[PDB]
DNA sequence: ATCCCATTAGCATCCAAACAAAGA
DNA sequence: TTCTTTGTTTGGATGCTAATGGGA
């Protein structure tokens, strides 16, 4: 299987948003609500922020725990 | 079939080709390395495929990246170029003044500058050519 | 040898692409 | 594939200039 990239902070906080207000508020797009979480994470404080920070750190830590030789290759798409 | 037409399709096919294989300009400047006794740097392959060298200079690289790619897509002596080293900011402020005092410093004052800049003759020799060069501009 | 300077070529740097999540 | 966000990493672009070629 492919590797894919760990989540920095803002993805795992807006992780748990997201379901709190797609379930909350259905029909409505993902695109709308990461437009909505990137706000709300912008006026978050270092203090509400900090966990997630926190949490990310860790994720960083076991992605390269079990994946000790991954290297990230973004490869510019054909276009 | 103009000279230069062709020279501009190749950056453009190679290109392609290049991202096909699913290759970086990084990748290819460190394949060439193995080849020719000399490596080409990432700056090289890009201002190759977007025709930013002298007409003269593509024309030299379009060999050495055509046989490459071919080879890719299937599946006394000379010395290996100094690699490029920066001039430190202290030195670069004095050589700057020493050059004020005079551009044409000669081989022991030379070899006296880079002396007292614990500097090698030779860069310091080639730094007052190129200063010479950028004041001449 | 030297020395000279038109050419060639890359370090440093900076900016924009890719991508994680999710699932319409 | 796209649509969207942030944050992170990396690719690619580019100034400046270092280093080279080879003539004389």
């Amino acid at each position: 299987d492919r590797v894919k990239r760990p989540m920095n902070a803002f993805m795992v906080w807006s992780r748990g948003q997201r379901r709190k207000m797609a379930q909350e508020n259905p029909k409505m797009h993902n695109s709308e609500i990461s437009k909505r979480l990137g706000a709300e994470w912008k006026l978050l404080s270092e203090t509400e922020k900090r966990p997630f920070i926190d949490e990310a750190k860790r994720l960083r830590a076991l992605h390269m725990k079990e994946h000790p030789d991954y290297k990230y290759r973004p490869r510019r798409k054909t276009k | 079939p103009s000279d230069l037409e062709e020279l501009e399709q190749f950056a453009k096919t190679f290109k392609q080709r290049r991202i096909k294989l699913g290759f970086t300009q990084g990748d290819v400047g460190l394949a060439m390395g193995k080849l020719y006794g000399n490596d080409f740097s990432q700056t090289t392959i890009s201002r190759f495929e977007a025709l930013n060298l002298s007409f003269k200079n593509m024309s030299k690289l379009k060999p050495l990246l055509e046989k490459w790619l071919n080879d890719a897509e299937n599946l006394g002596l000379s010395r290996r170029r100094k690699k490029r080293t920066s001039i430190e900011t202290n030195i670069r402020v004095a050589l700057e003044k020493s050059f004020l005092e005079n551009q044409k410093p000669t081989s022991e004052e030379i070899t006296m500058i880079a002396d007292q800049l614990n500097m090698e003759k030779e860069v310091i020799r080639v730094w007052f050519s190129n200063r010479r060069q950028k004041e001449k501009r």
